[PDB]
């Protein structure tokens, strides 16, 4: 089969800019390429039907070009409704879809807010404890969170949840949850999580003690 | 041109699932019909397509083993039957029309898409959620929902009394086979005790209503 | 959409039956017919890319053809491949297309090594093959009542890709497979002279029915040597496998042919010597469509390639290409009529095989092995004026022998000589 | 400047002797040594780029290897190619590199076909090759006075890529070149009783000196079968061609070694049978630099490639890669010192060929044709204990046999049996 | 070997602008590129070495970038002494030079001042007739000159010479000379040259009569 | 550092040409030396180079067979000999220094260049030029020089008194093997007879002293 590659994997741009996306094929295809855009919670919608055609009902700001093994999709002026996930599909043979290309807005660097929560007594009643710490209102999305209990590190027993970029403030939420059995709770004393972010000059430690909480 | 789908059932692995797609508003026997599946977090994945007038079909190498696609031109409907379901078949299905049949233009893009249907494969019972409130030891106030099946869960708290500045995390599938998530929004610490906070969790498949004081 | 056809043929040398200067007009006529026919690929266009299969010396090689095929596949990624014709050039290309699951169409490369579909899968040969000659030989043996032994001789010449090796090996294997008789074989060099004397000394001890694969001059010299030695037609019979009709100029429609005369002063002896020799050639088409196609082919080739074509059975080689191309198009349409794509290969090849088609040459049939069945002709000399003429035709579709206008195959004694003499060797 | 090296080897499967998990540490050690010596390309750095010769199934293929070579060529335009090792994967790539005029270095690819220099110019083989084993066999026949006839047996399993075919091919062709004696051959499947019994009926009229390529289990079963058949050591001698010493372990300097013992209640009969058997393997390097290299190599392999290396004669392939890369670097330095560039394939190759070098494996010698000369060992049974041990040893460069520690070959009747029994076959 | 291509063939820019020249390689070369600048009548001069290192004694305005098969040379803040021919040369093996790339100033389009000269009598006595007409002070260099002998299209017996670009007016001078045998001169009377130029609204004919002179 | 060449010779076809290049200000045997030829219109072309310390030479494929390079370290000079001259061998030759030799840095650029040596290969002989006035039947006058060999020729107006508005066109190679050019001057019309005009031509190889009055 034919494997299709998209570049770049992610791109950040402001409103009214020029943006290009490159789709590359492992085998030569004459003009069999289609471009689709998809928004969260919605079905994909078609934009270009040959390497260089333009489907009805599509704004003229979208353009497509290229041939052979490389094709380009160009947006002359971005708009707030133009941020979506883009896929390039080949139709010469058994159709295949690309990995996608996420597009996001450009914003200044912001520092996260680190909040901790000691486990509730209901979790202890149920026989399984859980601790959480979350980062609120940070940009960009990349960050690292580590768990440390009495200067000991555990892996494979934690989960991470992240939301989507908000329209108003363009922020992100990053919550880490560590779940442990009831027995493992009382052989350790202090639980903490460490945050490493680009916007932060130094990593931030947020800690709490089992006894006082 | 319309494309109507129906179905959100969940069932144990090893069973079979049938998906129906209605294409009223246009000549059904004049265009191809593509069935395409998308994973929750992987991406789009082409499954197959059918040509009604000539009675032709095409499927992927990894899907031709256990898929059967049929059609009924009397009511202009298409049926997709999947069998031998495993844990990897939890995804969203779409039916689309594209490409005229008078000329063999099978390379034309899919113009009209469907609403999509969600199929989940799991071996678990429809048991309600568990709600745990969060209290501080500039704070962390909220409710955590744990061990619920199946998706989804309704609004976080107060039935929309506090809407501005709200964040909700997507559900995460744990090892036990259930789901869990949380939603925490912190107000200034001056008015912690002045305003009461209660989280409401509603579960249609289990008909579970929980009102937990934070 | 667009359909791409890749051609790998000699674009400069004009001495091969599959040269581009003779195939190009046929491809153009086929494309024009496809365009003028609404039934074949409605709304689709067919393109064509070309590549050279010859080295700097100008002959087909087994190194330049695979490189050209790889370059064409990388640059254009076509759906079908045309040619080559040379066996040594075609075999690596055939293997590469089989690995790539890309259908291959050809009218040349008649070697027996292409008869296995496990290795050379997705390959179709629309031209003559050497196994049909073996079938014709078996049918002739059945008709003439020879069931004991036969002898085969072939000549070696430096310069060609062993033309008389593949034909003899294919015919010999086919005869062994079908007839179950004892067969011998021998190679000789036509340049030397003592080889001829050794051949005339060893033939009487090895058999009485002899097939010869050599040049017409070598055949005439051997026949004269046999005549002066003492060999006669009452005990010996000679068959010349001149597929393209070189001894008989052209092999076209009826006309007196005297291959035993060239004004060397010994034509009288050669006329009597040739009383025990017969020639096996191809069968020319009879319908007027073939004549019209020949006229248009010659005209367009002269106007567009600065090449002057002649009359002969060689013209039957490019025409097959034409017909084959048409067949391929039809198969593609059937796939497009059954919910498929043009990049499958297996379905198109399976639909092409075991099918009956009508073309300029006539009504052709492709069996389950994807090898077109070919008709053959046997020439015989008129005892009155000493001129060769067509007396027997062999149809491979029904595998039958038919006489021409009630002509009788005459023999010097009255009936065909026995395969083995009563006294033995 | 920079010097790029392209690698085409199995990057994921670790069952081949030339696997990347086994070769990568060796190349790393060699590059460290290069950077540590003033006289080897001062002021220059060496890079490596990787491509795999295995398919989706994880086995080396004849498609992935050439396609990866083309990808690397187009992407980086390297200065030299390292690998592959599989015969069917290496055969296409040698042609491509010869056309591109780029050198190729391998410690695998020991098949006979690569010796045709016109087809495979610019190819240097730094590892063992099978024709050298024909050389060694000729020397042994010269020593023992066997002058007339031999018999050869190779076995077929459908898993591997015809390992015994190529070994017997090379040995057979070289021995025919040198000793001009009468040699037969037979192939059988390891499918038990029918083939084995036919083989036992077949041998006693085909030969007395027999060479066998098969698995240790097949050889032991055959040797047990031959005992009750009546075949004895006073008339027959069986040579097992186990190059990597799998019936043994090989790498261990002094361990007893009892290939006949498996713990199946047949061990008495097994040791009685193996009195007629002899084993031919590679020679073990003994110099202390080899031991130090092995220690460091095992350490690096476990640390970085997550793999545990076992002792044996298999470990000489990465050593050959190490030595060959060092030799190539020396040749490049010499070429640059005389006013060249790093893209002089012919000059660099001709500087490599016909030369001696000092490596971890000892004092090498590349012959004029581009193949390293290989050494072999001949193991034999202890008459008292029953443990196998090395008794003969062969130097490739001087082509002489050297006795070890004053040991003598065991012969049940005193002297080796003759090739032809007095009565005859 | 390796063929090297320059883009574009020629370009024009004013003082203080920014220009970029692209060099393309048929094969892959990591960083084996050198850039040279040569003025007419003088030996070439080295500017950038190993793709992006700059030679000591070279103004910092020149910059070089690229790798593989695409390389770029950028000149910013153009100066009157920066107008010459530029070459990109590969040094991987058997070094080869490029075809060159001119770079001149941009000026308003002007119109040529065409003059003609009748042949001298002593030249006719010698046995050869030469008629020359000249264009002066025209921009750009692209122009067409045709010879007409009694309204007949002359071809294959004329030559043209163009001088280098000037500095003060930055215009061009061209001379077209038609050479004929002695006998051919008197058999015709009217000799003319036609000028077609972008600056001229219509083609201009400069004609004379043999009998008048 | 300095590189000095010598030679302005013209050689018949089939002869041999020798070009010498002398280096100063640096150690001769510490760098490579390249030879580069440039055609009048084609552009720069690379021929070969020499590595002095190891006594190595490298040549182009096309030039191999008829090129010889030698050097003398006592006087720090390099000699290049080319045999079997042809009509296309008329060019300008340069000797250049580039790349340290200690660590084989042959890919470095050429930072020092020579003044160049012009080599012309043709079958002709020295001949004096012919000067013809050119006047109309703003005004323009000129002098045309034709049928001279070899280059160069220097033309002036009024012995250098008049220089404004003087244009000298480049020489053109005629089909007969000779050269011709024309010098033109633009003057106000009212000066048609007020002042006299005289062009002076000089051909050093032929030693031509001609002062032609228009």
């Amino acid at each position: 089969n034919i494997q299709m590659t998209q570049s770049p994997s992610s791109l950040s741009a402001s409103v009214g800019d020029r943006v290009t996306i490159t789709c590359r094929a492992s085998q030569s295809i004459d003009s069999y390429l289609n471009w689709y855009q998809q928004k969260p919670g919605k079905a994909p919608k078609l934009l270009i039907y040959v390497a260089s055609s333009l489907q009805s009902g599509v704004p003229s700001r979208f353009s497509g070009s290229g041939s052979g093994k490389d094709f380009t999709l160009t947006i002359s002026s971005l708009q707030p409704e133009d941020f979506a996930t883009y896929y390039c599909q080949q139709s010469y043979s058994i159709p295949t879809f690309g990995q996608g290309t996420r597009l996001e807005i450009k914003r200044t660097v912001a520092a996260p807010s680190v909040f901790i929560f000691p486990p509730s007594d209901e979790q202890l009643k149920s026989g399984t404890a859980s601790v959480v710490c979350l980062l609120n209102n940070f940009y960009p999305r990349e960050a690292k969170v580590q768990w440390k209990v009495d200067n000991a590190l555990q892996s494979g027993n934690s989960q991470e949840s992240v939301t989507e970029q908000d329209s108003k403030d363009s922020t992100y939420s990053l919550s880490s949850t560590l779940t442990l059995s009831k027995a493992d709770y009382e052989k350790h004393k202090v639980y903490a999580c460490e945050v490493t972010h680009q916007g932060l000059s130094s990593p931030v430690t947020k800690s709490f003690n089992r006894g006082e909480c | 041109v319309q494309l109507v789908q129906s179905g959100a059932e969940v069932k144990k692995p090893g069973a079979s699932v049938t998906v129906s797609c209605k294409a009223s508003g246009y000549t059904f026997t004049d265009y191809y019909m593509h069935w395409v599946r998308q994973a929750p977090g992987q991406g789009l994945e082409w499954m197959g397509w059918i040509k009604p007038n000539s009675g032709g079909t095409n499927s992927a190498q990894r899907f031709q083993g256990r898929i059967t696609m049929t059609w009924d031109t009397s009511i202009s409907t298409a049926y997709m039957e999947l069998s031998r379901l495993r844990s990897d078949d939890t995804a969203v299905y779409y039916c689309s029309r594209g490409g005229p049949v008078m000329n063999y233009y099978y390379y034309y893009g899919m113009d009209v898409w469907g609403q999509g249907t969600t199929v989940t494969v799991s071996s678990a019972s429809t048991k309600g959620p568990s709600v745990f409130p969060l209290a501080p030891c500039t704070a962390a106030l909220g409710c955590l929902v744990k061990d619920y099946f199946p998706e989804p869960v309704t609004v976080s708290w107060n039935s929309g009394a506090l809407t501005s500045g709200v964040h909700t995390f997507p559900a995460v599938l744990q090892s036990s086979g259930l789901y869990s998530l949380s939603s925490v929004v912190t107000v200034p610490s001056s008015s912690l005790g002045t305003k009461t906070y209660t989280c409401n969790v509603d579960h249609k498949p289990s008909n579970t209503k929980v009102d937990k004081r934070v | 959409g667009n359909l791409t056809v890749a051609v790998v043929l000699p674009l400069a040398n004009t001495s091969y039956p599959w040269s581009w200067a003779r195939v190009g007009p046929a491809v153009e006529l086929a494309l024009a017919q496809v365009k003028a026919r609404p039934d074949l690929l409605p709304g689709w266009t067919v393109r064509t890319v070309l590549g050279s299969s010859e080295n700097a010396l100008g002959v087909c090689s087994d190194t330049a053809a695979p490189l050209a095929a790889v370059d064409l596949k990388w640059e254009h990624n076509p759906a079908v491949f045309l040619g080559p014709g040379c066996v040594y050039a075609a075999a690596p290309v055939g293997r590469f297309t089989a690995h790539w699951r890309v259908p291959l169409l050809t009218a040349g490369a008649p070697a027996l090594g292409f008869g296995v579909k496990d290795e050379y899968a997705l390959t179709t040969r629309a031209g003559p093959s050497y196994a049909k000659l073996g079938d014709f030989v078996a049918a002739l043996h059945r008709r003439l009542g020879w069931e004991r032994q036969a002898l085969m001789l072939y000549a070696y010449r430096p310069g060609d890709e062993e033309h008389c090796f593949f034909l003899v090996e294919g015919l010999f294997m086919r005869v062994r497979d079908r007839l179950n008789i004892t067969v011998d074989h021998l190679e000789f060099a036509e340049d030397d002279l003592s080889h001829y004397t050794r051949l005339l000394r060893t033939m009487p001890r090895k058999g009485r029915v002899i097939y010869i694969c050599s040049s017409p001059d070598a055949f005439r010299t051997l026949m004269l040597l046999a005549l002066e030695a003492g060999l006669c037609g009452e005990d010996y019979v000679f068959f010349h496998l001149d597929i393209f009709g070189q001894s008989l100029q052209g092999g076209q429609g009826p006309a007196p042919r005297r291959p035993w005369e060239r004004g060397d002063g010994q034509d009288v002896s050669a006329r009597q010597a040739f009383q025990a020799a017969k020639i096996i050639t191809y069968k020319d088409p009879d319908n007027p469509e073939y004549l019209e196609f020949l006229k248009q082919l010659k005209h367009l080739a002269y106007e567009q390639f600065n090449f002057t074509m002649e009359d002969g059975l060689v013209n039957t080689i490019p025409a097959s290409f034409h017909d084959g191309l048409l067949l391929y198009i039809q198969a593609v349409t059937e796939t497009l009529a059954h919910g498929g794509t043009v990049t499958d290969g297996e379905n198109i090849t399976q639909r092409m095989w075991n099918r009956s088609f009508q073309g300029v040459t006539g009504y052709l049939k492709i069996d389950s092995s994807g090898d077109r069945e070919t008709d053959f002709s046997l020439w015989d000399m008129d005892p009155e004026n000493g001129a060769f003429r067509v007396v027997l035709n062999y149809n491979g579709t029904s595998q039958e022998l038919v006489a021409v206008s009630g002509r009788k195959l005459n023999w010097p004694l009255g009936y065909p000589p026995p395969d083995i003499p009563k006294c033995g060797f």
